[PDB]
RNA sequence: GGAGGUAUGACAA
RNA sequence: GCGGGGUGGAGCAGUCAGGUAGCUCGUCGGGCUCAUAACCCGAAGGUCGUAGGUUCAAAUCCUGCCCCCGCAACCA
RNA sequence: GUGGUGGCGAUAGCGAGAAGGAUACACCUGUUCCCAUGCCGAACACAGAAGUUAAGCUUCUUAGCGCCGAUUGUAGUGAAGGGUUUCCCUUUGUGAGAGUAGGACGUCGCCACG
RNA sequence: UGAGUGUUUGUACCACAUGUACAGGAUAGGUAGGAGCCGAUGAGACCGGAACGCUAGUUUCGGAGGAGGCGCUGGUGGGAUACUACCCUUGUGUUAUGAACCCUCUAACCCGCACCACUAAUCGUGGUGGGAGACAGUGUCAGAUGGGCAGUUUGACUGGGGCGGUCGCCUCCUAAAAGGUAACGGAGGCGCCCAAAGGUUCCCUCAGAAUGGUUGGAAAUCAUUCGAAGAGUGUAAAGGCAGAAGGGAGCUUGACUGCGAGACCUACAAGUCGAGCAGGGACGAAAGUCGGGCUUAGUGAUCCGGUGGUUCCGCAUGGAAGG
RNA sequence: AAGCGACUGUUUAUCAAAAACACAGGUCUCUGCAAAAUCGUAAGAUGAAGUAUAGGGGCUGACGCCUGCCCGGUGCUGGAAGGUUAAGAGGAUGGGUUAGCUUCGGCGAAGCUCAGAAUUGAAGCCCCAGUAAACGGCGGCCGUAACUAUAACGGUCCUAAG
RNA sequence: GGUAGCGGAGAAAUUCCAAACGAACUUGGAGAUAGCUGGUUCUCUCCGAAAUAGCUUUAGGGCUAGCCUCGGAAUUGAGAAUGAUGGAGGUAGAGCACUGUUUGGACUAGGGGCCCAUCUCGGGUUACCGAAUUCAGAUAAACUCCGAAUGCCAUUCAUUUA
RNA sequence: GAAGAGACGGAGCCGCAGCGAAAGCGAGUCUGAAUAGGGCGAAUGAGUAUGUAGUCGUAGACCCGAAACCAUGUGAUCUA
RNA sequence: CCUGAGUACGGCGGAACACGAGAAAUUCCGUCGGAAUCCGCGGGGACCAUCCCGCAAGGCUAAAUACUCCCUAGUGACCGA
RNA sequence: UACAUAGCUGAUUAGAGGUAGACGCAGAGAACUGAAACAUCUUAGUACCUGCAGGAAGAGAAAGAAAAUUCGAUUCCCUGA
């Protein structure tokens, strides 16, 4: 099952970013380092 | 205690959708489900270790008193004085304070207001927990449960499966809480204790949440039962006993089905009429306009069809030995043992198994039943004596405490045996309701009631014609314990057995006993509450 | 002792 | 063209919702019988129409193909 | 002459045969070293110079294949017309594919050692 | 729309009783005060009754008798003894009651019951009985039912209309060598998938055929040779790719943020491509590549609503509500 | 001599006089009297100055012989344990404001105010039973007899019943 | 004499209710609405279409664009025709280099029945059937090793024109 | 004031500033971290009152035409 | 001491305010509940605090405004059977 | 029915009805139509009906408009738009 997903800045709780993942490929939530306009810095940003 | 449109999803497998309870105050309520269905994964959402997805929990302010399924031993050489001791903030809050002091001494006119103002809220509430616990617990093991003094200085993790629900339980009394949440607090007690804790739970005046699989037990205690489904994912509280909520329970599932058949049979009527005016010929033209209009209503009703849910599949066991039973399965003469530093259990213990022989080794709590069957695996040497085992037996255990699990690995690789294949390991899974993906879910995330089945799994693939089984319907739900029992009933080899649930041992179908710790190997009979009496 | 009532099996030999 | 069906000899399940091929009658052998029927005890009989996919795994899910059945194939 | 390095449609290729290592290039000797093989110092990497043109490589012969390919004729076709008009024909311009004559076993540079 | 009875209950006072874990003189509820207090208004001790009881005793009632005890002090314990107040548990009652039901009442209301008067009167209005009765009727509000009644909807394309088919998007042929180009023309696909099947650095080259070779067979894995693509490229087809876009490994998250000269497409709304600039990064020694995937489907305007952020607004002002 | 309708009647003034309607008879069902039913907002009327041998409604249609099976579904009727359920009652909690506190912080009584869960809450619906002169419905496949056919007979599926 | 149209009456035909009743007649709302049909009146001069695309409960309607007309602004003159030059593209034709369809010949793995030998083991056979290969020969909208004429895009180009 | 012209009446309207959703800033402004880019503007100015004509909107809106709908009334002198 | 009570106001259901329940003030109707009163009460578009403005639940009131069946005197780039 | 009241008789008082096919206030209150369909909405609180009127009616002497700091009953015209 593959769903779009919100991944949300960990340092600012800023929601920058849209994806989408498979649910059963990727039980545990997604986390990247994508960069934080508001923080203006790359920062790690998990699913929520 | 309310939740509101609560979700919970871990990973792909769901627990709660728009789940919704309502608890009033001074209720004693019994929480009942399948293994997996949610139970002990709600107290954890009450004690906020859980966060909910969706939805909102609400909980009282008042002090809450829990029961872990699972004994929580940080440290292996924890004596049971210090396991007890924990249960108050007492010695937390004192480090705390004579840091205090020590600052205290440090800063001069720095951080005093703050310093002050905890040394004010620790002194506060040291007085609330009053400092004179210290002999009100030493007097509450006694009149708690008969826990012996000699325990009291002993390694928690040496004690036995039973003394330490006792230890656990007399911890969540020792904290003095306002809310009682009990997950399984009967799980390894025997018959005599199991009195004590109903009675006392049956005066304690506040409110009291029970995790049980006990249905006699809950009966006497509980005013609510609340029933966390597995399939529907949701929650409904009944007013009543276990017996009152399977009657309501029942009947609504009854009716629902009634309901079901109904709008099936509408459909397929105008689905039939459907088919006839779609083969008739072209040139009917009312026939034809008709079977559109009836395609229309017919869309309509298959899109408000209800579902009927998927009923929760029960588990399959089919246990056969590889090899044949011998006479003299099993040797054990004038075997003695005794663990460093504690009196001898037994003295020139000598029995001899005779062969597809329902054996059960019956005792109470902390007597030695436990040791036999690690004595007979060869976990323990035995002090003196000879254990032998005839070359034709195959022996399968089963742990007390689920020690034979690797957390940190997942479902199939702990089954993963060199003599079957992958897709032999998932079809028996799946018989143990371990369904596709919910296999590589870790041992560690598990429920202790989703353990046992794996561990059972264990014990049937190896086809062993002795089974040394401690406990197996520890931790099952209900309904699994009676397929366990029927199906080892008809188990063609023989069977050592350790159980305090009076029912299981009756579908098994006992024939000699073994008491403890007076060794007394009797043939089986309501003799047994004899014994038990004795 | 007696009396009125309360499943199938040809045909001939 | 619209549907319904291909599972042991026959009639059927299972299929939705993947894990384990069953029920009734029948056939074969042996019992019981003077003999037959009934009855009793054992045994055989299908890899699910077929070919491909999907899956760790298919009677079950997907595609095609072949057979069998009912209907339709034209209305003022 | 050889070794690097490029431009140009294989007319530079492929196949077959022959000659050479002075240098150079290679095979080639090893695995202690950096480094490496889902195993293998085969490869990659490194160290090194006993032997050999055997192969690669270079030069040369060859038109067998592959490649390039004129002219002539023809098919089609723009334009203007016709006929007995699903097609066919004439004038004019254009003109293939195919098949061939033939071409061709490369050429144009730069560097380094000779 | 008003009286009562009773019953079951909720609340709130008020009386009563109850507090025994270890130690402790022993039946220690908590706090505060307490050296002094209580008793001829009948104390101690004794006896009987009753209650509680953890069985140890505690409380209370009474018989006689008549003047005494208790506390402080002392030791125990975390906590100390009398007595007072404030109260706290547990379980008894009184009262106030609030509800739910129970019937009973009667004066509201009702009578297409009788009789009496207005009165010529089967109307009506009064009067007297009778019946019924806080019901019914009526008003407001709510649920159910309600073709009895009412207002309306109940596609389009289409070799007439009906039946069947189709409706948006992607690829090919039709399409007449730019682009575009119809038919109920001929073929197929889409409503996704991928945490790598993306980015980057490095590395590799296929399918088949022959020969040889245990299980092993046409065909499993292995070796040599031949092999320019006859393979593969998630998924239809076309175009493209062997200087890879195919395959493998390491590290990663550029499947980035703010944009964007200029183009293509186009009625509009949209759609497509984009060098480059900045911010901050991945890989790589560097060059440099990276704003997803070989390319082209995998999608839906506005209104309305949800979630998150926000130095925006805030109906006198500060907030808020709401945007 | 056949069909239809029992009959005399009635009907589309002005294209249909009939097998259509009515009918006596049958049957079902409602209705205890301020009856049910109907007209009417209501009052007031009809029913009826009648009273279950009466009145209304549905169907059938003289008479004669008869009127089979199905109550699963839909209606009606009865039931009342349980599930579900409105207004109203109820008011735990959560916001807004701010007297006052406050460590930029922030907290926050009362009042007013914006929301409000538990609990209580009828009928109806689900559910149970009956009812067909209520609405309605009233089956398949395979094998069997001395020529052949056919199947009295035997299997098996389905259904509320075939 | 009574019953009056959201109605009455109906031995029931949509039957009657003032010579047309699936809802009387009259007046009013009212000049209802009509993407439909018909009609719309003097003259001359200049210019002069379209019957298409896209979207549409859209298809005989409508909206934007395209095509016509009138006025205006401005330009490195950007339009048209023809020529020269350069390009993009795969059609006609042709071809078999790929993919389908296909004919005959050579050879043949292999498959067929015959007998011997059968443990069905090895033959030897039909000018038995015969894949692959090869030779020769065709064929194609959805085949291409090739490939036009034309048309198309463009040029600070040339001539003429506007 | 003659049913006139006209006089008074500057309230108000249009234009001379735009950009932004808004606070707000202003020949700039908005987006943005940005002196970057870009959007809309200024540079690069003509408006306004009235007359007249073309077209449009609201009104029946170029004219005629329904079957119908709704609200008061009139009809049982035919017919049931 | 007096200053408009079953009133204002609230719940429910409608309606009027340009405002169709909407965040919705203000006004009114029906039904039920139901205040304070000068230290009081209402309003300033939910609501609260502060501030400002006002004093309901009683009545009357000319002029500017609408119209012309009629009467008198006239007018018209209004008609002319 | 005792007092009474009701009824009855007489006297006294002021209403009835019509308009002007206009204007005003109120009760009750459509549909076609528009939305290219249609139900919310629109037509429209319009047409019609009914009541009450007066020469005018209705409104009117702030529990108001505001927040420039102020204005000071109502109505109507211009403007706000
Ligand atoms: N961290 C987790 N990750 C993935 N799955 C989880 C996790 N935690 C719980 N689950 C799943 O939640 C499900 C239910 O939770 P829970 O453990 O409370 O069941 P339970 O009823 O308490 O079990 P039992 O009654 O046998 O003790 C489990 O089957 C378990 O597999
Ligand atoms: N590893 C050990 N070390 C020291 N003492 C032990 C150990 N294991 C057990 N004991 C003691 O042995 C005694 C009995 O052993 P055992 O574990 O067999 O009890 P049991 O029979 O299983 O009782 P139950 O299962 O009902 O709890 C316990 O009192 C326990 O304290
Ligand atoms: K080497
Ligand atoms: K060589
Ligand atoms: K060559
Ligand atoms: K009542
Ligand atoms: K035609
Ligand atoms: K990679
Ligand atoms: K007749
Ligand atoms: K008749
Ligand atoms: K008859
Ligand atoms: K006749
Ligand atoms: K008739
Ligand atoms: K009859
Ligand atoms: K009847
Ligand atoms: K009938
Ligand atoms: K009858
Ligand atoms: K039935
Ligand atoms: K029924
Ligand atoms: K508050
Ligand atoms: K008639
Ligand atoms: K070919
Ligand atoms: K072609
Ligand atoms: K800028
Ligand atoms: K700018
Ligand atoms: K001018
Ligand atoms: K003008
Ligand atoms: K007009
Ligand atoms: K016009
Ligand atoms: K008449
Ligand atoms: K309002
Ligand atoms: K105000
Ligand atoms: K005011
Ligand atoms: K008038
Ligand atoms: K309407
Ligand atoms: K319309
Ligand atoms: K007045
Ligand atoms: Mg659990
Ligand atoms: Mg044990
Ligand atoms: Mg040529
Ligand atoms: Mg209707
Ligand atoms: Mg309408
Ligand atoms: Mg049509
Ligand atoms: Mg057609
Ligand atoms: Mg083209
Ligand atoms: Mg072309
Ligand atoms: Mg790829
Ligand atoms: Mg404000
Ligand atoms: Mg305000
Ligand atoms: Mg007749
Ligand atoms: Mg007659
Ligand atoms: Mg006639
Ligand atoms: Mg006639
Ligand atoms: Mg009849
Ligand atoms: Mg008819
Ligand atoms: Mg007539
Ligand atoms: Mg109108
Ligand atoms: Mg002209
Ligand atoms: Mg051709
Ligand atoms: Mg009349
Ligand atoms: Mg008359
Ligand atoms: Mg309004
Ligand atoms: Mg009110
Ligand atoms: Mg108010
Ligand atoms: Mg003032
Ligand atoms: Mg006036
Ligand atoms: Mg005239
Ligand atoms: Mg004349
Ligand atoms: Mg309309
Ligand atoms: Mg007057
Ligand atoms: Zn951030």
């Amino acid at each position: 099952m593959r769903v779009n997903i919100t991944l949300e800045c960990t340092s600012c709780k800023e929601r920058n970013y849209l994806t989408n993942k498979n649910k059963r490929n990727n039980p545990d939530r997604l986390e990247k380092q994508k960069y934080c306009p508001r923080e203006r810095k790359v920062t790690l940003h998990r699913e929520t | 205690m309310r939740g509101q449109k609560m979700n919970l999803t871990f990973g792909l497998e769901e627990v709660y959708e728009d789940a919704e309870f309502h608890l009033g105050d001074f209720d004693k309520v019994g929480i009942v489900g399948v293994n997996g269905a949610g139970k002990t994964t709600l107290f954890r959402l009450l004690l906020r270790e859980l966060k909910l997805d969706k939805g909102k929990i609400t909980i009282g302010n008042s002090r809450i008193g829990y029961l872990p399924q699972e004994i929580i031993i940080m440290d292996e050489k924890m004596t049971v004085l210090e396991f007890l001791a924990e249960g108050r903030p007492i010695k937390k809050m004192e480090t705390e304070l004579n840091y205090i002091y020590e600052k205290l001494t440090v800063v001069d006119d720095d951080k005093q207001d703050r310093l002050l103002k905890r040394m004010g809220w620790l002194q506060e509430q040291l007085e609330y927990f009053d400092c004179y616990e210290a002999e009100s617990i030493l007097l509450d093991l006694v009149d708690s449960m008969q826990i012996d003094f000699d325990l009291f200085d002993q390694p928690i993790s040496e004690l036995s499966g039973g003394q330490k629900s006792k230890i656990s339980f007399a911890k969540v009394l020792y904290s003095k809480p306002e809310i009682l949440l009990l997950d399984q607090p009967t799980n390894h007690l025997d018959s005599s204790t199991k009195e004590f804790v109903t009675k006392y739970l049956k005066s304690y005046r506040g409110s009291v949440l029970i995790i049980s699989h006990d249905i006699d037990f809950l009966n006497q205690i509980i005013d609510k039962i609340m029933y966390i489904d597995k399939v529907t994912h949701k929650i409904s509280i009944y007013e009543g006993d276990y017996y009152t909520y399977k009657k309501k329970y029942s009947e609504n599932q009854l009716l629902r089905e009634k309901m079901i058949i109904q709008q099936e049979k509408e459909v397929k009527e105008l689905a039939t009429f459907v088919q006839k005016a779609k083969q008739a010929s072209q040139t009917n033209h009312a026939l034809k306009r008709m079977g559109l209009e009836r395609a229309i209503r017919l869309d309509k009703k298959k899109k408000n069809l209800t579902k009927r849910d998927k009923v929760y599949k029960r588990v399959k066991m089919d246990i056969k030995p590889n090899r044949e039973v011998a006479r003299t399965p099993l040797k054990v003469e004038n075997v003695t043992f005794h663990y460093p530093g504690h009196p001898i259990l037994y003295k020139d213990l000598s029995f001899q198994i005779s062969g597809k022989e329902r054996f059960l080794v019956v005792g109470e709590n902390g007597v030695g039943k436990s040791t036999l069957l690690k004595l007979l695996m060869g976990i323990n040497i035995p002090d003196k004596g000879k254990i032998i085992f005839n070359d034709k037996t195959d022996v399968a255990y089963y742990s007390q405490e689920l020690e034979q699990l690797d957390e940190e690995k997942t479902i199939l690789e702990n089954v993963k045996s060199d003599e079957y294949t992958d897709w032999k390991l998932r079809a028996t899974l799946s018989n143990f309701l371990f369904y596709d993906d919910d296999v590589n879910k870790k041992v560690n995330v598990l429920s202790p009631g989703e353990k046992a089945r794996i561990v059972l799994c264990k014990v049937l693939l190896q086809k062993a014609n002795l089974l040394i089984l401690d406990q197996p319907t520890n931790h099952l739900d209900p309904e699994t314990q009676s397929i366990i029992g029927a199906n080892f009933n008809l188990f063609e080899g023989t069977i050592i057995v350790v159980s305090h649930n009076p029912s299981f041992v009756e579908q098994i179908g006992i024939n000699r006993m073994l008491i403890l710790p007076s060794g007394n190997i009797d043939n089986y009979s309501p003799e047994l509450l004899e014994y038990y009496s004795n």
